[PDB]
């Protein structure tokens, strides 16, 4: 699994 | 309700993670019940008094036989959101606070913008700071002044805000409850009665001093504000702190959008690497000459959990230190660590470690002192 990753707000 | 003893006020605050802590109040005769946001950052008591798509209920003046119109309108802008409405007065209680009823100034909000919050479950705001920053001017007595003048309640309150999608906490009106904290209470002076203004005299990040002239930390003021989410820092101090955090946690590779709060960082649920991130200490002016104490928060306070934006398999977070151009704001990021006593009678703010702060098995929030500050520089911003 790919971590960490980022999400927009 | 009943005796109004401290045990009855413990746990009288509720909220949704990231949307404000509120207490239940009743206004008018017969009582109309509303959830009211507890805000030490402002001084107006104001409730929704008109339909708004985010409000599930609101105050209806025509229903209250005890309402009086002051025939004066009012407009309040905050850093986030604004509202306008009509001033009046009415009878007010707090079912899980003291056992008293007070005639208080009420603003009936009739229009607002970016103020109410969808799903936050509160419908008004309780400004607990001083008259000087009340709108339209300082002759509009704030609620806490009215309560103390009209009743016997001692001139203090204290707040325990508990972090994470429900939160909770306590407002003890009139005293201090021993079960909400551990260790000692340390007090910093209220520099001026307007905001709950304090002085920060040294900042460390992972034990390393930021090494700025201490006036920068309080440019142009520092306040304790339960209505603001973030630790807000003046621009120059914001920049240095990010740098220092980035270095201490080798997160030089994180996108700069994370650092301006434009993106979330996501880890496998249960695996958040708390320990790569540094504790942050503010030293606050003490009660005697050349003495201070520090408060220390963990990444568990300055990284805030954000839910329902990604799989439950994953914990995702927002960086909740941000930039300000109107002084430091010690918001919930700070208050979630501590029990905070607003001792108006003695012009001072007390910090102790909160019985409910989020920590791990390796580290806790702390409140420590005394420290002798060899520097006799005046850290307050003056001109
Ligand atoms: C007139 O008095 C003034 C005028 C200007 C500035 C101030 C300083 N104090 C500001 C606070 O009074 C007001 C009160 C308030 C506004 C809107 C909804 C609910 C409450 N708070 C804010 O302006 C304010 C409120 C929030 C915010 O989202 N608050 C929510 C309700 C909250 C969430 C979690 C915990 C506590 C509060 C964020 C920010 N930021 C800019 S941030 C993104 O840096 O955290 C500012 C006071």
């Amino acid at each position: 699994a790919l971590y960490p990753y980022f999400l927009p707000i | 309700g009943r005796r109004g003893s401290f045990v009855e006020m413990v746990d009288n605050l509720r909220g949704k993670s990231g949307q404000g802590y509120y207490v239940e109040m009743t206004v008018g005769s017969p009582p109309q019940t509303l959830n009211i946001l507890v805000d030490t950052g402002s001084s107006n008591f104001a409730v929704g008094a008109a339909p708004h798509p985010f409000l599930h209920r609101y105050y209806q003046r025509q229903l209250s036989s005890t309402y009086r119109d002051l025939r004066k309108g009012v407009y309040v802008p905050y850093t986030q959101g604004k509202w306008e409405g009509e001033l009046g007065t009415d009878l007010v209680s707090i079912p899980h606070g003291p056992n008293v009823t007070v005639r208080a100034n009420i603003a009936a909000i009739t229009e607002s913008d970016k103020f109410f919050i969808n799903g936050s479950n509160w419908e008004g705001i309780l400004g607990l700071a001083y008259a000087e920053i009340a709108r339209p001017d300082d002759s509009l007595e704030p609620f806490f002044d009215s309560l103390v003048k009209q009743t016997h309640v001692p001139n203090l309150f204290s707040l325990q805000l508990c972090g994470a999608a429900s939160v909770g906490g306590s407002m003890i009106i009139g005293g201090i409850d021993h079960s909400l904290y551990t260790g000692s209470l340390w007090y910093t002076p209220i520099r001026r009665e307007w905001y709950y203004e304090v002085i920060i005299v040294r900042v460390e990040i992972n034990g390393q001093d930021l090494k700025m002239d201490c006036k920068e930390y309080n440019y142009d003021k520092s306040i304790v504000d339960s209505g603001t989410t973030n630790l807000r820092l003046p621009k120059k101090v914001f920049e240095a702190a990010v740098a220092s955090i980035k270095a201490a946690s080798s997160t030089e590779k994180f996108p700069d959008g994370f650092w301006l709060g434009e993106q979330l960082v996501c880890w496998q649920a249960g695996t958040t690497p708390w320990n790569i991130f540094p504790v942050i200490s503010l030293y606050l002016m003490g009660e005697v000459t050349n003495q201070s104490f520090r408060i220390t928060i963990l990444p568990q306070q300055y990284l805030r959990p954000v839910e329902d934006v990604a799989t439950s398999q994953d914990d995702c977070y927002k960086f909740a230190i941000s930039q300000s151009s109107t002084g430091t704001v010690m918001g919930a990021v700070i208050m979630e660590g501590f029990y905070v006593v607003f001792d108006r009678a003695r012009k001072r703010i007390g910090f102790a470690v909160s019985a409910c702060h989020v920590h791990d098995e390796f580290r806790t929030a702390a409140v420590e002192g005394p420290f002798v500050t060899l520097d006799m520089e005046d850290c307050g911003y003056n001109i």
